């Protein structure tokens, strides 16, 4: 009853036997706007399938070295479907996600990891090792894509915060003896009511591994990890023409 | 008081009580804040809440 | 007219916020019940599942034998204006005799409370931030000693003209506010506004301001919002003449009225720029303390 | 006086043993009952953990 | 308060609150003062009114 | 006045009367406290008390 569980939005469905419960993050559900809150005057658009359905990125490896991951959200989506030939047209934007993550492995590995979900994760660079020589983290690495990026220095984020303390964001873990997946959902995060959706990154998506992975020779040593992801109450505002950045 | 509601927790839910003397509220005393809490929104913020004596995995 | 059957039963068009949690109040810690032994299946607390990404549920009662215990002790000190609205400083700002940073008998400050940890690291343990402020000003030479000095400031909004120079045309402050004040007066002190156009102070951007071309000789443009910006704090000492006397003025800000959003870790790395996170790369310290084995305090 | 709650609520002094058993009857053996064929699932005597 | 109506918005159609402690009102707060318009005085002081919709000119 | 029972006397059987302006009630005057004695309790603290006239010892 826990533990299978069924994801149906749009014209996708995903399925799963070994997983756990679903998250909220922070408490609540998604929405629309309310006419209150909301400033601009022009009516949205609200495609309601198009946009709201299960999108999959890419297809990582966990070897016995890795170190961690980040993508950038809503970044992972700007050039694929018409949600992103929205974006580009559009200036405003507004919109949650549902966040599920495939690691599947037998009953002889183990291995755990942290997927964790912070608003304005913010990158810093190593100021070049001294401490003194001021640098900036390139265009690249703030927005690099659907590809992911891989992370440097994992103990501190590379931003100067603990992963010790990542728990208390909307996490979940994936210990290959208990479960294969971690189902998050995310409502809007952001002081205004509708952003821009190619300058702006709201939040930023994590996968760490605490505990490595390990096995013995025999077993199969390719274990991938796959990020699938869903918009949900999708809106969009300013009509004109196509921006790639 | 006869005052302007400038502060910033206009349109809160709690209650407080200031002392002020100028017509803009901004000026007034932090207060005494309602003491209120709510740990489920970071500690048990699951869709489907278990029972604490039955195991959750079922 | 709505007459297909799919615009009815549709969940478009939601301003509600479903809330699975409701607050409740707690103007004490709890109250220990009483407890005995039991001796059943099925029941068991103990044994959770943490890949939920939840918190345990487990209490002293359903571990072992308790009593009863009245607990009175208050949850008033942990609150927010209990914990923030105590003043710190947010700047310095020199007026020395001769010099090379402000020689000519002006200072210009950029308003930025990111330059003293104390009060910057309070503050990053949160993201999102919609407070009243309490400014406080300190004059003084570098002895302490206290000096018959006249003092105008100016609050210098965006959009305004900064004042060049001592005997300047910015000075009239029609329509911007100004204090003037003496050292041998007691400390300045007026309130602030909460001066955002947006509805809260982010101490984190992620993401660029403008749109472009993002080359590397822009990229001192990433963490910069222009809704924190509120301007500038100009100061000077009246007159045609230069003064007799070097005088430093320090500034303290006292927040109150707070709320607050999207808890988030700590710093654990000194700081050494401003709007910027980074650290040193060569000296990563530990979060804490370290001993030699795991077996032994 | 007990005036303290950890000792109202306390199990000392018990002087009743509890029995989950009950003894019953039985001047002669039991009366073996009729029986016909059966073929579902879930039931199934024959199946025991010593 | 028991004092004289020496202001300069004495005959003014607007209500004010004010705090005072000597008997002459000039010495008064500015206070505030009651919001409202008439933007059609500048904008459309026109002899005979025309419909949004319908055109001006006919 | 509508402050904090932070002061230490909370919890007293005696009554007080006091003057204050901050909201903590620790800043407060000392005041009157309540005329009121107990010699016997360390004067003749004994169990089985005896009369003045009767001698003790019999
Ligand atoms: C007469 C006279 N008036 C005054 C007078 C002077 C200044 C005033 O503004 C005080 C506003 C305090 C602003 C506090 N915030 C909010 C966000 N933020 C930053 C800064 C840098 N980086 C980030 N990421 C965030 C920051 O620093 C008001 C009044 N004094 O003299």
């Amino acid at each position: 009853s826990d533990r299978v569980a069924q994801l149906t939005i749009g014209n996708s469905t995903i399925t799963t036997q070994e997983a756990a419960n679903i998250i909220v993050g922070y408490g609540e559900w998604p929405s629309y706007c309310s006419d209150s809150d909301a400033t601009a005057v022009d009516k949205p658009t609200r495609p309601d399938v198009s946009v709201n359905r299960f999108y999959t990125l890419d297809t990582k490896l966990w070897e016995k070295s890795s170190k961690g991951w980040y993508w950038k959200f809503p970044d992972v989506l700007t050039e694929t479907g018409v949600f992103g030939q929205n974006a580009q047209f559009h200036y405003l934007y507004r919109s949650g996600f549902c966040i599920h993550v495939q690691c599947n492995a037998s009953k002889f590995h183990q291995g755990a990891l942290l997927v964790a979900v912070l608003p304005e994760y913010v990158i810093g660079t190593v100021a070049g090792g001294t401490g003194t020589e001021d640098t900036h983290p390139p265009y690249k690495q703030t927005q690099p894509g659907a590809d992911g990026f891989e992370l440097q220095h994992p103990y501190v984020l590379d931003a100067g915060i603990p992963i010790s303390q990542l728990t208390v964001c909307p996490h979940q873990w994936i210990n290959l003896r208990t479960n294969n997946c971690a189902t998050i959902i995310v409502p809007y995060i952001n002081a205004l009511p509708f952003d821009s959706a190619l300058n702006h990154c709201n939040f930023g998506l994590l996968v760490v591994p605490i505990s490595p992975l390990d096995y013995d020779q025999g077993a199969t040593p390719v274990i991938p990890i796959t990020i699938t992801l869903a918009p949900m109450c999708s809106e969009f505002a300013g009509l004109r023409q196509a921006v790639t950045q | 008081s006869h005052e302007n509601s400038n502060s910033a927790t206009e349109g809160s839910t709690i209650n407080y009580t200031t002392i002020n003397y100028y017509k803009d509220s901004y000026a007034a005393t932090a207060g005494k804040q309602s003491l209120k809490q709510d740990p489920d929104k970071f500690a048990n913020p699951v869709k489907d809440i278990f029972t604490e004596m039955a195991a959750p995995l079922k | 007219g709505d007459r297909v059957a799919d615009v009815i039963e549709s969940s478009i068009g939601d301003s509600v916020s479903r809330a699975l949690t409701h607050a409740l109040p707690a103007p004490t810690g709890q109250n220990t019940q009483v407890s005995s032994h039991r001796l059943d299946t099925g029941k068991v607390p103990a044994l959770q599942a943490a890949e939920i990404g939840a918190s345990s549920n487990a209490s002293d009662e359903s571990m072992i034998e308790t009593r009863c215990v009245l607990n009175s002790h208050s949850t008033a000190e942990t609150t927010l204006d209990s914990f923030f609205s105590r003043a710190g400083l947010v700047g310095e700002i020199d007026l020395p005799l001769k010099g090379t940073t402000n020689p000519n008998g002006y200072a210009n400050w950029d308003i930025d409370i990111t330059g003293y940890a104390q009060m910057r690291r309070k503050v990053e343990l949160f993201t999102y931030m919609r407070f009243d402020a309490e400014f406080t000003f300190v004059a003084c030479t570098p002895t302490g000693e206290v000096v018959p000095q006249l003092l105008q400031y100016m609050f210098v909004p965006p959009g305004a003209p900064k004042p060049d120079s001592r005997e300047s045309l910015a000075w009239q402050t029609a329509t911007n506010p100004s204090v003037f004040v003496k050292l041998s007066d007691p400390p300045a002190q007026v309130s602030v506004p909460f001066m955002s156009p947006a509805s809260a102070y982010q101490w984190f951007y992620d993401g660029y301001p403008t749109f472009g071309e993002h080359k590397q000789e822009k990229d001192l443009e990433y963490g910069a919002m222009p809704n924190n910006m509120m301007g500038t704090f100009s100061v000077r000492t009246v007159g045609t003449s230069k003064s007799k006397y070097p005088l430093v003025v320090r500034i303290y800000m006292r927040m109150k009225h707070v709320r607050a959003w999207i808890p988030r870790p700590m710093r654990n790395q000194n700081y050494l720029f401003k709007a910027n996170p980074n650290y040193a790369g060569n000296s990563i310290k530990p979060t804490g303390a370290s001993r030699t084995a795991i077996t032994t305090l």
